[PDB]
Order: C-alpha cells, then sequence, then structure tokens
C-alpha cells in the first residue's frame, strides 16, 4: 500500500 | 586495487503553508514543497558524477507521479497535502557506478505562517569507482 498522510 | 571515493548525497525537502486565501478554488494543497538532492557543501558539487534523477512519487500525483530532472538542479516543486516517502534514483554519469534508491520521508511545515521552513534531510554516503 502507498500511504499518504496530512499532518494536521 | 579495488580504488574508491565516498561522496555525500543529501536528499532534503523544505516546505512553506498556504494559507486558504492564496489557495484556488478545489485546491485541496494546503502546501508548496521542495525536495532537493545535492552534495555537501565541503565537497565537490554532484553535477560532476550524478547524470540525472528520478523522483517517484504517491500515486495521487498520476499521471505525473514520475519526475526526471536531467540537469542541475535537481529539484522536485510541487503543491500538496500530504507526507509519503518520496523515492528518489540517482544514476551516476560513469555506468560503472550503478543507480542507487534513496527513500525520502517527506515533511510538511507546521508553523502555518506561509514562510517556508525546513522539514527533512536523509543523509548517504555514494561509493563511486577511481
Amino acid at each position: 500500500a502507498a500511504r499518504k498522510s496530512a499532518p494536521a | 586495487s579495488r580504488l574508491f571515493v565516498k561522496k555525500t548525497i543529501v536528499v532534503g525537502n523544505v516546505s512553506k503553508y498556504i494559507p486558504p486565501d492564496k489557495r484556488e478554488e478545489n485546491d485541496q494543497s494546503t502546501h508548496k514543497w521542495m525536495v532537493y538532492v545535492r552534495g555537501s557543501r565541503r565537497e565537490p558539487s554532484i553535477n560532476h558524477f550524478v547524470k540525472k534523477v528520478w523522483f517517484f512519487l504517491h500515486p495521487s500525483y498520476k499521471p505525473n507521479d514520475l519526475v526526471e530532472v536531467r540537469e542541475p538542479p535537481f529539484h522536485l516543486t510541487r503543491r500538496g497535502w500530504g507526507e509519503f516517502p518520496v523515492r528518489v534514483q540517482v544514476h551516476f554519469k560513469d555506468s560503472q557506478n550503478k543507480r542507487i534508491d534513496i527513500i525520502h520521508n517527506l515533511k510538511l511545515d507546521r508553523t502555518y505562517t506561509g514562510l517556508q521552513t525546513l522539514g527533512a534531510e536523509t543523509v548517504v554516503d555514494v561509493e563511486l569507482h577511481r
């Protein structure tokens, strides 16, 4: 899986 | 003899927050970031031995998730909303040196002033044939 997330 | 030289390769990124005032409509990006690939200040510049750099981005950047910078500066500037591992592939002018993969964890600004701040650096030593 390629994951990405917003710091806030 | 099997003679080599060590050279430093820095993959880092900066970013700045983009206030809602300055975002266009339907743009989900809160930040503008720049990933850079460079040597150290205290050894020769890396255009001497690097031929090109590939950037592999998160699939959210398709169909532009695969960027090639063939000539210095090896920089990539993008708007975005998220942090993710950037995969950098450094190809060397002397094809005797095999290409190397570096994974850089993108770090986005949390001061939210709209000024550019330093995010992260991933430092690796590479061996070049001599």
